[PDB]
């Protein structure tokens, strides 16, 4: 609820929403 | 040039108009700017402290 | 310190060191100033990068005819 | 003892000698002025204003003389390449004179400001220490600012009563000083319309005038007055610096990329003029144009002025030159003597060939001829490579249209590499070598030294700002902290960092 | 009046800012003569 | 003042709600590439459409101000 | 010439050792950078306005010129409060440290180069 | 104590009602900062100049000198700036305003009423009464004409047609 | 009690754990949206609409290989706003035009900016001098000459460095090849300085760590030392002597030895942000005249400068046609220069 509450939450979020989106894209077939 | 006498006392804020107004946000009516600083702004602090001798040392 | 006559003209253009308004003064109205130069400097900018388009203002060497 | 970058600290609370030191710079950089106008006059050629312009010459000062009102001198001749009977006083030589003069003077003053440092003006009346009313005085000079803004906005760009500012057309034939009536709608903001200089320098000093009777009638706010350290001068130069780099930087940006406060007449045309063809294109309309009308292409390629066909060249182009090629452009390509026409290259087939142009960024180019849809039909190979498409074998051979050498037929192989290679560069151009004894490599414009001198003295002047702003703000720890320091580091020793009263 | 003013003060230079100052311009002088003659 | 770190693993919420929450984000990020929507928000071509039929060379945008109208000639189809 | 060629023939930029040297060259000279500007800046206050601050440290004075604590408090407010190292001891060996063995890892990816085991 | 004339607005601080045609209105409140001594001298001569200027439209258009030309009062302005009678008319208001300054500067100083030159040749006015009662009157007649001078110029402006003329045949566009 | 502005002042002041103050403002969202955008490009945006290449996780890049990519060179020197006329309010054209580069670049100088604030803002509460900032103004240099002020001087942004590993080493070698920049003095002082910062650094770590005082019994003497002491923690005297005896001259001024560290490294970004300007308007030193004039009058006359100069030349010739693919630049194999060609 503070501010580093905020500040953890601004790279976090995104951060696992792109470690999915990578972890997805190592197993597309090139 | 605007008037003599005015000030920020007397004047009644509930009167204000917009050229009143204006003015005093302009910086208008300025009589109570007697006030100086009164803070050097370019003094250098010198209060070095003499650290103690040791018996090491 | 010599007094002189231009020096006693202009004695009481420098006479007043210190003098300040109590206070925040004009600074809102100095901000709301400052916020249209940033505006209008925004403008010029973005017309000399020719990301605002305005018409009858070509930003180009062909203006001049 | 004080450090050999500290010495002129001692007039930071002398307004005298401050004064005294103004006078002195301000002397140097009027001299410096006079100086180089005199020099740029003893070395400028103003026989060939088309093919030799002022740019040509490395003219530096001079471009500036000229672009508001100072054209004539005193040899009899003007910058636009027409003869004066009577030159009259402002003439270059009456300009550097005039400055010599100004810069005795106030080297004279300097001296006298020097010597007579302890003035009562000078004083405070209340306390007595030597001190500067700094919001009053800055009120003074912007309403000068704005008086001389506007008055230069109002008569000497206007012609009301004044020469005007030098006006050119939008490809650089015909440029002279002329009287600008001010553009007070949106078209004054376009950088390359000369209206916009009057119409801003009336609006501004009258904005600059009305601002400077605010700053001297009104104080400042006290918040304002203890966060700025108004009563610290070097706030005044760290705000100072930064405007000034701000302007350096707005005005390499108005050189480099060009305005109509930098016409090409005076310090040539931009790189951005060689990289989108503008020359070129204007010259190919001109050409279509005069083709439409029945004309043949010797007569269509003839009515192309020598000076549009100069602008049309890469040696022309400010960033073409060297960081070490000193001198004038003059001292690299040569003198220009005349235009040889225009290049067409036509194979044994009679298909028209166009060798591509030499980009900016290439000090060599690879000279290869295209089609009209853009197939490699014919080139040079490298130095000594085995070939396929050499001008050899495919038969190449060049017609010349208007120029020198109009009509004119080529049909050698030497003569024919020789053409391509000298179209590679743009149009065809005869150059002399022998008067200066020009090496062969580019060299840049004055508008491209001086973007270079002006972009690095506004890149310094930011690090100049960020120290005058630092010793501004910390003059209190200016030889070291004390033992006050060690309580607010503590972390968390205090609610709000660095406040006293705020302990936990 | 035209006599002492107090903001006049003296002005030092170690043999270590010499030697220093003496490097640099001399290295500086080695780095771009090669430039400055061609 | 600051919240310490004990205080912060040992809370039963904590857990439970990013248990709840954190997976959703990784699947999501996964659907996001799986699916094909990143191609579509982001641009990027899908490995079978770098070239098109009629294009087998590379699509430079050769305008500044046309450069939404020639991207939609290029991306089309 | 010798770095062109090794370029060409090695591509010495894609060889992570060189990469490592880089950054050990690189924090090197911000590690320079940053240690002279907290000590710089925490000066204890020793000399007088007319005169240079180096003169307020005298050769083989036995206490600190410098206020430690106020660098280490200031760094530790820049970025987070364990961002800084409390040691001196520990500071100058994490100096003497990172630069050196950035140009040991480049200079052993210029040797491993030698024998053609180029980058990636 | 709200305004007279605005019932919401309240009166300004320095409008007490002694001058005359002080109804109480002034909305930007220009009577609070600049004084209102000038501000009346400057109303009573802006007033002075458009009645002049009201009857002399009237007149120039029912009657022109036979040594001038026949035309317009509007477009007569670029007539007589290339003539020179128009020089000659500023040339005296700026004589006669030269000695303005002065009574502008005794304003200042407080040693002469706002607008009153004494000029009464003819002895109109004397009684205390009729004299309050010219004042307002005046001072009426000169917002109607400062209104009135503009509403014809501009009616000119836009109608190409002189005063009487457009009340001939009233041409609505 | 106190007013809006000054509770403002107050808690943006406060020392908690992240101090956020004046400068906060402008630096968190400014680097933040720099480092989330240089992530987007690197993980999703392409540049096939920009330089014909796949920079991006989703086309099958590393970590070297992805970056974000610079605008295309039809764009100019625009500042690529996603409402502007070359995106009109289309993220996936301003993605594909190149416009996240000018985001995470724009962004990128407001956040140096932040950033040299919150130095100036930290060191002004906390109490100390702002040499910090000072020194921080290097790398400030550095973003603003090669990122803003070379392109600028250049045709576009498209000739800007790209975000990214390997399109560093690109930039790298695109100036080397186009410009010679190691021939650039500007640049041989920034070296230097670089070089001399890295030896400051290794040198005064080794100096101190080996001249430390025994104030412990144990063998490592990493514990052995308190930050509130009053005594220096290593020997002056004996690293002075150390190094008067090794080398010829030694520090013997503690201050003046960490104002070198601090000067040394500054003066050599400088000097090389000053060599990068000048490269913006093509002003190189890319060529000696006489070296030229005797090499083109001999035959026989070689340099390893001559060398550098052909090397230079195969640099641009095998580069230009993929590496500025909108000039549409088609080499023949006959043009292009070769060794064994002659
Ligand atoms: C230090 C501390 C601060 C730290 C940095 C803080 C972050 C600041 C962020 C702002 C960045 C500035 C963006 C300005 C964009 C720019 O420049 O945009 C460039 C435009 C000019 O536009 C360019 O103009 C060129 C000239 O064209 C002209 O000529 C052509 C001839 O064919 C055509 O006629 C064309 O119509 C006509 O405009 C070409 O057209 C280019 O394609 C076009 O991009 O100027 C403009 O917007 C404005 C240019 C004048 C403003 C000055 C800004 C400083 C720029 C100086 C550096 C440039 C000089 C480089 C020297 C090294
Ligand atoms: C901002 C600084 C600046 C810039 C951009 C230029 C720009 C130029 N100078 Mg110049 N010059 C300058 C300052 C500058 N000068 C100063 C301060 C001096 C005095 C030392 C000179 C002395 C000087 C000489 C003596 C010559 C130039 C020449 C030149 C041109 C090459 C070019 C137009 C050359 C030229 O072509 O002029 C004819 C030339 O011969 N300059
Ligand atoms: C009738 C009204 C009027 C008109 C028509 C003009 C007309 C003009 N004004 Mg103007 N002006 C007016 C009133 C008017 N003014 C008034 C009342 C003021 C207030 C006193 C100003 C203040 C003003 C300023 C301060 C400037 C102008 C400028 C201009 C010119 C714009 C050309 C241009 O794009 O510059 C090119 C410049 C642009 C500005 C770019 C934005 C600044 C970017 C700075 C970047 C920064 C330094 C960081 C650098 C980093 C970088 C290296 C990456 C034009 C002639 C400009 C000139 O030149 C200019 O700078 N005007
Ligand atoms: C308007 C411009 C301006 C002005 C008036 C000053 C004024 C001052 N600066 Mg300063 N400065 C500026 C720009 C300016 N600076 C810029 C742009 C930078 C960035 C490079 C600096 C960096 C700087 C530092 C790092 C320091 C100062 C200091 C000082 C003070 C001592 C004077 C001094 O150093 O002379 C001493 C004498 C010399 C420097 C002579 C040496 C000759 C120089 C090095 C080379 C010759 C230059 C050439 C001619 C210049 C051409 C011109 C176009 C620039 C003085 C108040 C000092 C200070 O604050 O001490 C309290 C200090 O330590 N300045
Ligand atoms: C603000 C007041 C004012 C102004 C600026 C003018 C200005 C002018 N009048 Mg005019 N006029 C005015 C009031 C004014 N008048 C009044 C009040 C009357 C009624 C007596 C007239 C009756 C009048 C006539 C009959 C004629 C002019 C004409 C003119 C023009 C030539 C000057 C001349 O001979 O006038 C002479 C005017 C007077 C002697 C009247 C002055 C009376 C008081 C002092 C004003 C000139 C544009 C002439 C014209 O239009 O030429 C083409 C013309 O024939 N005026
Ligand atoms: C009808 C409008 C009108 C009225 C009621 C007044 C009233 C007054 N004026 Mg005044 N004035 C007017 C118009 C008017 N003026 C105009 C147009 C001018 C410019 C020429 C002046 C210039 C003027 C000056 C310079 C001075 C006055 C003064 C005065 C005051 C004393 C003089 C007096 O008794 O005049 C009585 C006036 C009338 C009864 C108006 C007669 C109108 C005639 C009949 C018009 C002629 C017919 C025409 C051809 C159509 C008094 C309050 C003096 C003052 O302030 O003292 C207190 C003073 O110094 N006035
Ligand atoms: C301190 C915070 C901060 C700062 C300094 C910037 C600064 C910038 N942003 Mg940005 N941005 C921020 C936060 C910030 N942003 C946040 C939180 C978001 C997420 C919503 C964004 C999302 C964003 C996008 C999507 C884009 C930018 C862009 C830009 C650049 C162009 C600015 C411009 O022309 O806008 C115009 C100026 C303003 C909007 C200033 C506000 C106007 C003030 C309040 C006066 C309004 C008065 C008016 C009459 C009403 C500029 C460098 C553009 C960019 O990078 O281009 C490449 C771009 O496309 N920003
Ligand atoms: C906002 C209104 C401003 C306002 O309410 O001013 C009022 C506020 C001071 O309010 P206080 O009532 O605490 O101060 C007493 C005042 O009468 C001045 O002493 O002024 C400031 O805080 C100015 C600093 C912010 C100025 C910068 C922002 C100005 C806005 C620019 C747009
Ligand atoms: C430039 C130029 C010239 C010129 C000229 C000249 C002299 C032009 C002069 C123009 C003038 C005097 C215009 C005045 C307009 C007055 C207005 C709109 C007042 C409205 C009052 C209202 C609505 C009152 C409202 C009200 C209020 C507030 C209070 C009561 C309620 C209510 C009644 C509703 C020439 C002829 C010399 C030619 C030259 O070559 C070019
Ligand atoms: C080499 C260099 C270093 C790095 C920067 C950069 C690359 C730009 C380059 C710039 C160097 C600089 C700053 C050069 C400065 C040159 C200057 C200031 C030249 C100015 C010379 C001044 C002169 C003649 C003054 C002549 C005035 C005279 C007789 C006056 C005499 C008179 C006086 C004294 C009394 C009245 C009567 C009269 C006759 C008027
Ligand atoms: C750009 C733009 C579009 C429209 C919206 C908006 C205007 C806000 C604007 C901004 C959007 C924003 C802020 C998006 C945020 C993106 C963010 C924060 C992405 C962060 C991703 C984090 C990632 C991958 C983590 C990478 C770390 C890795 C692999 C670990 C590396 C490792 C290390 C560190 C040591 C070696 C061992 C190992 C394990 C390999
Ligand atoms: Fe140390």
């Amino acid at each position: 609820f503070t501010f580093r509450w905020l500040a953890i939450h601004g790279l976090a979020v995104p951060t696992v929403f792109f470690l999915g989106a990578i972890t997805s894209m190592q197993f597309i077939q090139r | 040039k605007p008037r003599a006498d005015l000030d920020r006392a007397m004047m009644d804020p509930a009167r204000d108009t917009v050229v009143s107004s204006l003015y005093k946000s302009l910086g208008g009516a300025l009589d109570k700017t007697a006030v100086y600083d009164e803070e050097d702004q370019l003094l250098i602090l010198s209060d070095m402290e003499t650290f103690p001798e040791t018996e090491l040392g | 310190a010599l007094r002189t006559r231009l020096g006693e003209l202009l004695r009481p253009l420098n006479s007043e060191y210190g003098k300040v308004a109590p206070g925040w003064g004009t600074t809102p109205i100095m901000g709301f100033v400052m916020l249209l130069f940033f505006l209008f400097l925004l403008i010029i900018l973005q017309i000399y990068n020719s990301s605002l388009i305005i018409e009858n203002v070509d930003v180009d060497w062909a203006s001049l005819g | 003892g004080l450090p050999w970058y500290r010495v002129h600290t001692v007039v930071l609370n002398d307004p005298g000698r401050l004064i005294a030191v103004h006078l002195m710079h301000t002397a140097l950089v009027a001299g410096w002025a006079g100086s180089m106008a005199l020099y740029e006059l003893a070395v400028f050629d103003p026989s060939d204003p088309v093919l030799n312009p002022m740019w040509r010459q490395g003219m530096f000062v001079m471009p500036f003389m000229a672009r508001i009102g100072v054209t004539d001198s005193w040899g009899g001749w003007s910058v636009t390449g027409e003869s004066v009977a009577n030159p009259g006083f402002w003439s270059f030589e009456g300009v550097a004179l005039a400055h010599i003069g100004l810069s005795g003077l106030l080297f004279l003053a300097a001296v006298w400001h020097w010597v007579y440092w302890d003035l009562e003006l000078f004083r405070d009346p209340r306390t007595g220490n030597p001190a500067l009313d700094l919001p009053k005085i800055f009120g003074i000079h912007l309403l000068l600012s704005g008086v001389l803004c506007f008055g230069f906005g109002a008569f000497h760009v206007t012609g009301a009563w004044g020469p005007g500012i030098w006006v050119s057309d939008a490809y650089g034939i015909t440029g002279k000083v002329q009287p600008v009536a001010p553009a007070w709608g949106a078209e004054g903001f376009n950088p390359f319309n000369p209206s916009g200089v009057a119409s801003h320098h009336i609006a501004a000093g009258i904005l600059g005038f009305l601002a400077g009777i605010f700053h001297i009638a009104v104080r400042p706010p006290q918040r304002l007055y203890r966060a700025l350290r108004m009563g610290n001068i070097e706030t005044v130069l760290s705000s100072s610096i930064a405007a000034v780099f701000w302007s350096a930087f707005i005005t390499t940006g108005t050189m480099w990329y060009g305005s109509a406060t930098t016409p090409i007449e005076l310090f040539g045309p931009t790189r951005y003029q060689w990289d989108s063809g503008y020359f070129q294109q204007e010259i190919e309309r001109r050409v279509e144009n005069s083709l439409n009308e029945g004309l043949n292409l010797s007569e269509a390629w003839s009515r192309i002025p020598d000076k549009l066909a100069f602008y049309d060249y890469i040696g022309n182009n400010p960033a073409k030159g060297g960081l070490f090629r000193a001198g004038p452009m003059n001292k690299g390509d040569g003198i220009a003597e005349a235009w040889l026409g225009h290049p067409i290259f036509q194979d044994k087939e009679g298909k028209e060939l166009t060798v591509r142009r030499m980009p900016a960024f290439f000090e060599t180019f690879p000279v290869i001829l295209v089609d009209k849809d853009g197939i490699i039909r014919a080139d040079i190979p490298f130095r000594r490579a085995e070939s396929k498409y050499s001008i050899e074998q495919v038969g190449v051979t060049v017609s010349f249209y208007g120029g020198k050498l109009n009509g004119q037929v080529f049909k050698d192989a030497p003569t024919v590499k020789k053409y391509a290679r000298k179209a590679q560069l743009g149009e065809v151009l005869e150059f002399d070598r022998t008067t200066l004894e020009s090496d062969g490599v580019f060299r840049s414009s004055p508008r491209g030294w001086y973007t270079f001198g002006h972009a690095n003295f506004a890149l310094l002047f930011f690090l100049g700002h960020l120290w005058h702003g630092s010793r501004t703000l910390f003059r209190d720890v200016f030889s070291g902290i004390g033992a006050e320091v060690t309580e607010q580091v503590e972390f968390g020793a205090f609610q709000k960092l660095g406040d006293r009263s705020t302990k936990k | 009046m035209s006599g002492p003013n107090p903001n006049k003060q003296p002005v030092e230079l170690n043999r270590t800012s010499l030697f220093w100052g003496l490097l640099l311009i001399f290295v500086l002088a080695v780095l771009f003569s090669s430039y400055f003659f061609n | 003042g600051e919240r310490p770190f004990s205080d912060i693993i040992t809370s039963i919420r904590y857990w439970i709600i990013h248990s709840i929450t954190i997976p959703a984000l990784y699947v999501a990020g996964w659907l996001f590439v799986s699916t094909g929507l990143a191609y579509d928000i982001f641009g990027t071509p899908r490995p079978n459409e770098y070239f098109t039929q009629d294009r087998q060379q590379v699509p430079l945008v050769n305008d500044r101000f046309s450069a939404k109208q020639e991207l939609e000639d290029l991306t089309k189809g | 010439n010798f770095m062109l060629v090794f370029q060409a023939e090695h591509n010495i930029l894609m060889h992570p050792f060189h990469q490592l040297g880089v950054a050990g060259v690189f924090g090197g000279s911000l590690f320079s950078a940053m240690h002279g500007s907290l000590v710089t800046s925490s000066l204890i206050r020793e000399t007088t306005e007319n005169e240079s601050a180096n003169y307020g440290y005298k050769f083989g004075q036995e206490e600190e010129t410098y206020n430690i604590v106020a660098a280490h408090g200031y760094f530790g407010r820049l970025i987070f409060q364990y961002a800084s190292f409390n040691n001196s001891r520990a500071l100058h060996f994490f100096l003497g440290l990172w630069p050196v063995v950035g140009i040991w890892f480049t200079a052993l990816g210029v040797m491993t180069m030698a024998f053609n085991l180029n980058g990636f | 104590d709200f305004s007279a004339a605005v019932p919401f607005l309240k009166r300004p601080s320095n409008l007490d009602g002694t001058l005359a045609g002080d109804v109480g209105f002034d909305p930007l409140g220009f009577s609070d900062v600049f004084d209102l001594r000038v501000l009346r001298e400057a109303e009573l001569k802006h007033g002075r100049f458009a009645m002049l200027a009201v009857l002399g439209f009237l007149v120039q258009e029912v009657y022109t000198f036979p040594f001038f030309p026949k035309m317009a009062p509007v477009d007569a302005h670029d007539y007589f700036v290339t003539q020179g009678g128009g020089s000659q008319i500023i040339f005296w208001i700026s004589f006669v305003e030269i000695f303005g300054v002065v009574a502008l500067f005794e304003l200042i100083q407080g040693k002469r009423d706002a607008g009153d030159f004494a000029f009464d040749p003819l002895g109109l006015g004397k009684d205390e009464a009729t004299l309050a009662r010219y004042k307002v009157a005046e001072i009426k007649h000169a917002r109607l004409a400062m209104i009135a001078i503009g509403g014809f110029i501009h009616q000119f402006w836009v109608t190409k047609q002189t005063v009487l003329e457009q009340l001939g045949n009233f041409q609505s566009l | 009690g106190r007013g809006w502005f000054d509770l403002i002042d107050d808690w943006l002041k406060r020392d908690r754990f992240v101090f956020v103050g004046w400068s906060g403002l402008l630096l968190f969202p400014t680097s933040y949206l720099s480092i989330g955008g240089w992530f987007t490009g690197t993980t999703f945006v392409t540049s096939w609409y920009t330089h014909g290449l796949a920079s991006s996780y989703l086309e099958g890049c590393n970590f070297f290989t992805a970056a974000v990519s610079t605008p295309a060179n039809s764009m100019g020197h625009s500042l690529l706003l996603l409402w502007g006329p070359e995106a009109q309010g289309d993220f996936t054209r301003w993605c594909q035009i190149g416009g996240l580069w000018a985001f995470c670049a724009l962004h990128g100088s407001f956040a140096l900016i932040g950033f040299c604030l919150r130095q100036f803002e930290i060191a002004r509460l906390v109490g100390i001098r702002p040499y910090n900032a000072i020194a921080f103004s290097g790398p400030i240099a550095i973003f603003v000459s090669v990122f803003l002020m070379y392109p600028l001087g250049q045709a576009s942004w498209f000739f800007a460095p790209s975000l990214g590993v390997a399109a560093i080493f690109r930039f790298l070698l695109f100036i080397q090849g186009f410009h010679n920049f190691t021939l650039n003095p500007f640049h041989m002082m920034g070296v230097a300085g670089i070089l001399g910062a890295a030896l400051l650094c290794a040198i005064h770590g080794a100096t101190v760590q080996n001249t430390i005082f025994e104030d412990g019994d144990a063998a490592n003497t990493f514990r052995a030392f308190t930050p509130t002491q009053a005594e220096e923690t290593y020997s002056m005297v004996t690293a002075n002597r150390f190094w008067s005896q090794i080398f010829g001259v030694a520090f013997s001024n503690k201050r003046w030895l960490h104002f070198f560290m601090l000067f040394v490294p500054l003066a050599g970004l400088w000097t090389s942000a000053i060599g990068i300007v000048g490269l913006a308007l093509n002003l190189r030193a890319y060529d000696f005249v006489s070296q030229e004039l005797r090499a083109a009058e001999d035959p026989e006359f070689e340099t390893f400068y001559t060398k550098n100069i052909l090397l230079n030349e195969g640099i641009r010739s095998w580069m230009a046609a993929q590496d500025q693919p909108h000039e549409n630049f088609i080499f023949p194999e006959e043009v292009l220069p070769r060794g064994n060609a002659l």
